[PDB]
């Protein structure tokens, strides 16, 4: 598990 | 380090509603990294069982927020988001779930915010699995706590 850029929504 | 602990309450019913197949969405109240500092707030999910990848996970994102220093601080935002849920059980030591995240100048993420809340945020999609709740006391009196300290 590593960390992303996530846009909502 | 600013540190902020969002107390998440009524959590026996989000996870009914998760349960029931229902999104499950929360945004965290915004909170200052320091006064001078940044403004940042959290987005965590239930992610339904129904999803493809991340079935049953909680999602766990930072955002940042346009805030009173936003023009006296350097952008984009650079260092290290510590994202953790707290473990509620009474037994030193105690087992925290947590994942420590690098801040790279690289990211849209932390530039300087223009809306109030930037929705391009950044996290872990499978940050805790929901099964892992049933295994500790997380919860405790109905409420669960998520832990963001930031270093700069």
């Amino acid at each position: 598990h590593g960390p992303e850029e996530n846009e909502y929504k | 380090n600013g540190i902020y602990i969002w107390k998440i309450g009524n959590f026996g019913m989000h996870l009914k509603c998760q349960e029931e197949e229902k999104p499950v969405v929360i945004h965290s109240p915004g909170f200052y990294t320091g006064k001078p500092g940044y403004k940042l707030c959290m987005r965590l999910h239930l992610q339904l069982p129904t999803a493809q990848r991340c079935a049953n996970y909680i999602s766990l994102f930072v955002h940042t927020m346009q805030g009173e220093y936003d023009s006296h601080l350097p952008w984009p935002f650079q260092g290290t988001i510590r994202l953790t849920i707290l473990d509620q059980s009474e037994a030193p030591v105690r087992q925290n779930h947590e994942e420590i995240m690098d801040a790279k100048p690289e990211l849209l993420a932390f530039q300087r915010p223009t809306i109030p809340r930037n929705p391009k945020g950044f996290g872990y999609v499978t940050f805790m699995h929901l099964e892992a709740l049933r295994q500790r006391t997380f919860i405790k009196d109905d409420t669960l706590l998520v832990r963001c300290e930031v270093s700069t």
